[PDB]
């Protein structure tokens, strides 16, 4: 079947792609992630990531949870500092049930206190944890270095403002964001005219990421370091920003196989010619509607990373000054195509394209016109490319012992 | 457009086999991607004291070079395709498999030959690989998930290669020989005992005309005694306990002995663990959730985290759970979970049976979406069943389930028996195996 | 009339004596902590203040003027709102293993 | 490392009818 897709007068999005799984799946995105938070009610989405499965006036937490086990079903939430999704999973005999209760989470919540204040030290724990992937240390004070304001707000709620965020604060940012302009509802093995039933019946309701640059130093005792330098990028949709994509390929994204020495990894390689001692290194490539970020993600030991990072910064620089071939070109090309289509091979990679898109744009984008555009790349613009990031102003940010860690300016 | 009607429009799979006893199979679907790899009937369980790790140790130089492509050669073409590659190894199995696009299936073909069939096996990349692995046992030791399996695994099935890890000891890692492994993989890599399978964007008789053209060569026969056979295993009851205060958590596993992959009451099981579920201290349902040990951990705090497996091998398997707790907290959790467990072999309703019967249907229909994890259920079926079983099948079986077959199959597997035990960190508290045992049954 | 014989009850019991409301005196119980916990600082603070007065009168057998009595009019029913929540839910709960 | 940690013999101790490990405890469990 082909994907439906339509938009209501008051700004809602549908779709529909009845692929004949066994499994239904719905998910409702929206533009209400990190950045729509000010410097008061921070925290105020990390709560509402574990805020599902609370009261609502449709029903209460007891009801959600034990009715959503009864078929088995499932209930996950993804957050990004723009966008946030509400999705579930079940049998296509049991849609009805699941919507019931998913849009009484997203419309009609109620956000009674107790359950609210038994729920704030849940946000250590589900920080706590993450942060032992130290690259969420690592990426979160780089957002709050290159960004002011909107970007760059964490997902994780700071330490201080626990057990401190109120149901105002939620309701306001409720009615504030969780409005039919921005939503965009979603669903596989399920006919159209049903959301849109649903969505008419019930749905049916009501800043800038300013660049800076600076640094940030997380001394740690750890003896691997954890380090980035990226420079400012093109928001999404652009042909520019799909430079980057492909010189992202270029340089080294990560393995392709497993334990593989990174063959074609420019990066990779170039440090190996310098270094004999552990480490990794891969492109880094963010993007977002208003902005984005491009650069290179680092790991190396407390007395190797200044070497590290500076062999990186060359093999970019070189690549700026016109060091650059076809065929190395049409690799990461290759590598491209297939980044995009694996993703989206799921249902569930596929369902994060989908509505994406949907927010980010008035209609799908067939991944066959994706590949065109990334033919449409030509080889200038990824040296151009690479030109902004040793040009543009710079951001940075560290962790672990930086005994022997650079500066952005000597670099 | 049901959920019966969506199993009956399920892709029916393909097989076929070679002249040289090489299997074939594959899944037929609208995707543009695809995976196709080689799943085999080798793992630890076939190797002996001294040859334990050598089907680890080849899992490295596979990807190392070939005689055709010798060096990184190999990893250029993958990277060059944009494709993925993978590998991993068990006690039982092994694969090697590529994740890539519809059109380059040729060539991911033409690869998994010479990795297989012409793997060099470079003596100075087995010197290197060999410093890596004693380097990865040490990452492995502070990994203490892994660690309990590893040891439980040795007392469960002691005296047999299944106490063996697929690592296998240090020791053997550094005494080892190009030798060895030329003797391991002349014996066990045969067509017959191989397996090769797909998904996604393809058509089965495109990959029969690149397995000839490829896998003809294969040795599809052997001398008269060269292949092994599987015994049974021993399993036994037993305990161990690494006492280790230094570390601030306790990792636990409890099991038994289990049917094996073939045998029917595996359904029933999976249904069971089900029941009981699994949790970690980032779920947010907390107290109200459905399964009464997940109700009460959140409540109590008893643990950070808990789960229920079903390893299952050739004629036997472990069944039991894993978890995670504070030192002062241990005996409380095994008070309880043997409590559900005994509550099911003596009594448990068609509501929450029906509950888990529910979630075993979303497992595998979810378990089963993108082109790699389906050709991996085609593979390792075709070498544990012999043949694959659809989703309806599957869906066959659960709709034989009630109440009554919980009972009985939890009370045979369960029900005052001699488990495995096995833990790491503060276990101070944990009860003695008599103790535990003495809680596998009631005085009701 | 009915409402009268309910006025005269209230006084009849006394409570008003010792400044107490109504919910301030039920059986201590789990559907009522629950519904305890529940309550803002400010009620709750009060309602800590009118038992522990009330306490400290009957040590000395003593009541208040009745100026300070409550009112059968003014008798706020301060918790019910909060406890009928709360045995809605367990009747779900039981309603749910059935 | 932990993989180099292996069970001693207990087979001195051992019920004479599990003295195999190629065989199956289950059939003399019941007995046991």
């Amino acid at each position: 079947q082909d994907l439906e897709f339509t938009r209501l007068p008051n700004g809602l999005v549908i779709a529909s792609l009845e692929n004949y799984a066994p499994a239904s799946r719905i998910g409702l995105f929206i533009k209400a992630g990190s950045r729509y938070e000010n410097s008061n009610n921070l925290g105020t989405s990390h709560l509402l990531r574990l805020a599902s499965s609370l009261t609502t006036k449709g029903a209460s937490s007891f009801k959600i949870t034990r009715g959503i086990e009864a078929v088995g079903g499932k209930l996950s939430v993804t957050s990004t500092r723009e966008n946030m999704a509400y999705t579930v999973e079940c049998l296509r005999d049991d849609v009805d049930i699941l919507m019931e209760f998913l849009l009484n989470v997203t419309t009609a919540p109620e956000f009674r206190r107790w359950e609210v204040a038994a729920l704030q030290p849940q946000l250590r724990i589900d920080k706590a944890v993450a942060l032992q992937n130290p690259q969420a240390h690592v990426i979160e004070n780089l957002h709050a270095a290159a960004y002011r304001n909107a970007l760059a707000n964490s997902l994780y709620c700071p330490d201080y403002r626990i057990g401190k965020v109120t149901p105002v604060e939620l309701h306001d940012y409720v009615q504030n964001h969780f409005t039919s302009a921005r939503m965009a509802l979603i669903g596989l093995g399920v006919s159209h005219p049903v959301l849109k039933q649903v969505a008419e019946q019930f749905l049916n309701i009501r800043a800038k990421a300013k660049y800076h640059g600076g640094e940030i130093r997380e001394q740690n005792g750890d003896s691997l370091v954890h380090a980035a330098l990226v420079a400012e990028s093109a928001a999404i949709g652009s042909a520019e920003a799909n430079a980057f994509s492909v010189l992202q390929h270029v340089l080294g994204a990560g393995p392709h196989v497993k334990r593989g020495s990174n063959a074609t990894s420019s990066l990779y390689q170039a440090v190996a010619k310098g270094v004999h001692q552990p480490f990794d290194v891969s492109a880094f490539n963010a993007s977002y509607s208003d902005s984005g970020l491009f650069g290179f993600y680092t790991i190396s030991q407390a007395a190797s990373a200044g070497d590290v990072i500076k062999a990186a910064y060359n093999q970019v620089k070189t690549i700026a000054q016109g060091n650059l071939s076809n065929p190395d070109v049409q690799a990461a090309k290759n590598k491209l195509k297939a980044g995009y289509l694996m993703s989206v091979e799921s249902s569930e990679g596929f369902l994060d394209e989908v509505g994406s898109q949907a927010l980010a744009a008035g209609s799908y984008t067939p991944p066959s016109t994706v590949l065109q555009q990334i033919d449409a790349v030509a080889d200038a613009d990824v040296i151009n490319a690479a030109k902004k990031f040793v040009s543009g102003r710079k951001s940075m940010a560290a962790s672990g012992n930086l005994g022997h860690t650079p500066f952005i300016d000597e670099l | 457009a049901t959920y019966a009607q969506a199993l009956q429009s399920v892709p029916e799979t393909q097989v076929s086999q070679l002249d040289n006893g090489l299997r074939v199979a594959s899944e037929q679907s609208s995707q543009p991607t695809c995976t196709v790899g080689v799943w085999i009937d080798a793992g630890s369980r076939y190797e002996s004291e001294k040859n334990n790790g050598a089907g680890y140790f080849v899992e490295h130089l596979a990807f190392k070079g070939t005689k055709n492509r010798p060096g990184n050669a190999l990893e250029k073409e993958v990277e060059s395709m944009g494709a993925h590659l993978n590998a991993y190894s068990t006690r039982e199995h092994t694969a090697y498999y590529i994740k890539a696009l519809s059109k380059d299936l040729p060539k991911a073909v033409e690869l998994l030959a010479d990795i297989v069939q012409n793997c060099s096996l470079e003596d100075s990349q087995i010197e290197k690989e060999r410093d890596v692995i004693l380097q990865e046992l040490q990452e492995n030791d502070t990994s203490m998930r892994d660690v309990v399996f590893n040891y439980l695994h040795a007392t469960a099935f002691q005296g047999t290669p299944l106490a063996q890890s697929v690592e296998g000891p240090s020791e053997n890692v550094r005494k080892l020989s190009r030798a060895d492994l030329t003797e391991y993989l002349s014996r066990h890599y045969k067509a017959p005992r191989m397996v090769l399978a797909a998904a996604g964007g393809l058509e089965h008789r495109q990959l029969l005309d690149l397995a000839q053209k490829h896998f003809s060569g294969l040795s599809g026969t052997y001398d008269e005694d060269a292949v092994p056979t599987l015994s049974p295993c021993r399993f036994t009851g037993s305990q161990i306990c690494h006492r280790e205060d230094g570390l601030p958590l306790a990792h636990v596993a409890i099991a038994v002995e289990g049917p094996g992959w073939a045998h029917p009451d595996n359904v029933a099981l999976q249904v069971a663990n089900a029941i009981i579920g699994h949790y970690d201290c980032t779920y947010g349902g907390g107290a109200h959730l459905s399964s009464p040990l997940a109700s009460i951990a959140a409540t109590n705090k008893l643990c950070q985290s808990f789960q229920t497996f079903n390893i299952c091998y050739a004629d036997t398997g472990l069944l039991g759970a894993h978890f995670v707790c504070d030192h002062m907290s241990i005996d409380d959790m095994m008070f309880v979970l043997q409590g559900q467990w005994m509550r099911l072999c003596t009594s448990a309703t068609e509501s929450e049976v029906l509950r888990g019967k529910n979630l075993l249907r979303n497992a595998l229909v979810s378990h089963l979406d993108g082109t790699t994890p389906v050709c991996e259920d085609i593979g390792r079926s075709l070498l544990t069943y012999g043949r694959r079983i659809p989703l309806a099948e599957w869906e066959s079986r659960i709709a034989e389930v009630d109440a009554r077959v919980v009972r009985e199959v939890c009370s045979k597997y369960f029900y005052d028996q001699c488990p495995a035990v096995a833990g790491f960190g503060p276990i101070e508290q944990l009860p003695d195996y008599n103790r535990i045992r003495s809680g596998m049954f009631w005085l009701r | 009339w009915l409402e009268g014989i309910r006025k005269w009850y209230y006084n009849a019991a006394g409570f008003n004596k010792l400044g107490l409301m109504r919910d301030d005196t039920i059986h201590e119980n789990d559907d009522v902590k629950e519904a305890i916990r529940r309550l803002p600082e400010n009620l709750y603070d009060d309602r800590v203040f009118r038992i522990k007065r009330a306490l400290d009168l009957s040590m000395r057998q003593q009541i208040l003027p009745k100026e300070q009595w409550t009112k059968y009019e003014e008798d706020k029913s301060y918790l019910e709102p909060y406890l009928k929540e709360v045995i809605r839910e367990r009747k779900e709960r039981e309603e749910w293993a059935k | 490392s932990h993989t180099d940690i292996k069970v001693p013999d207990f087979s001195d101790y051992r019920r004479p009818e599990v003295l195999d490990s190629t065989k199956s405890s289950k059939e003399s469990s019941e007995a046991r």
